[PDB]
Parts: structure tokens; sequence; C-alpha cells
């Protein structure tokens, strides 16, 4: 979620 | 990553369709920009990528009064959650947002439980009052979507569409  | 459809907060009221930022972005492309947006506060930061992840199943998170935005089942918001009682801002994603909840409205584009709770910089953050909670109303599968998000400079990792905030992606 963060990564993308 | 949220649909074409949705609009970015730009400074001064303005706004724009995270399609219309870069147009004709190329399915799963990754898009150097240079674009001013608002963060979680209505402070103007640094847009520098525009993310087109191409097409993923989609969901509409709908509010209670209206407002909706439609994203990927890993696309975060920021909610009010309870978590002793103290009501605090989380990051839920869209696969776990139900009915209910109270989403984070920027209110510069357009407070549960903390009466109960009464630590005043807490109720100062929530009562800011640039902001607004929305219940939300329902959570419906919305097919399969072209979706796009950004790459901010802010220091929350957040900008705003169609009024929520969002989480800032670092790839698509
Ligand atoms: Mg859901």
């Amino acid at each position: 979620a963060m990564r993308y | 990553a949220i649909t074409g459809d949705a609009l970015v907060a730009l400074p001064e009221g303005e706004s724009v369709r995270i399609a219309d930022i870069v147009p004709g972005a190329r399915p799963n492309s990754d898009n150097a920009i240079d674009l001013k947006v608002l963060d979680r506060h209505g402070n103007p930061v640094l847009a520098d990528r525009l993310f087109h992840s191409g097409e993923h199943p989609v969901y509409t998170v709908r509010t209670v009064e209206g407002l909706r935005v439609t994203g990927t089942a890993n696309h975060p918001l920021l909610c009010l959650v309870d978590v002793a009682g103290v009501p605090t801002l989380l990051w839920k994603l869209i696969d776990e947002i139900k009915p209910g909840d109270y989403a984070v409205i920027q209110r510069s584009a357009f407070v549960p439980g903390l009466v109960r709770f009464l630590a005043q910089a807490i109720a100062d953050e929530l009562t800011d009052g640039r902001f607004y909670y929305a219940k939300v109303a329902s959570v419906t599968d919305a097919g399969v979507q072209p979706v796009y998000s950004l790459r901010v400079d802010a220091c929350d990792a957040a900008f705003i569409t169609n009024g929520f905030v969002s989480h800032n992606t670092e790839a698509p």
C-alpha cells in the first residue's frame, strides 16, 4: 500500500 | 490507486482530474511531473510522479452525504478510528473500510467520540476545522477500471482526492  | 475521475485538490480552490495530469499517460507508466498540490492541511506541496497503474478491480467508497471516491482494494484513505476510546487518525485500506467508519475530509475543497473523550494538541488537530468527519454509507464493487496515483514531497505522505485524504505511492 505504501510501496504503491 | 484511484480512478481517472478523481479530483486532486490544487491550491487556490483549483482542482484537476488525476487522469488529466499527464494526458495520454501510458498504462503502467512512471511519469515525472512538477505540480503543486494540497496536503492534509491545505498547504501546498510537490507532486513529482504521476503513476498509471493500469486496469485494476475498483470499489466506490460513498459517505452518507454522497461524497465518494473510487479506487483499488489496497488504496489507503485517512479515517477516524476508536483505538482505546481515544479517537485517532489511521489509514484504512479500501478493502477494510466498512459502513459506520468515518472518512477524513479536507474541508478546503468542499468529531465523533471526542467530547465523550474529554491532550489539547489532540482535539486541535481534530477540531482544526479544516477537516470534516463523514460517516461511510457503502463500499460497492465498481468493475475493472484504469487507476492512477501520485508521488508527493509532503511529510505526511498524503494528498486530496475528491475531498478524501489519500496516501502517497512509490510505484504503479
Ligand atoms: Mg470494503
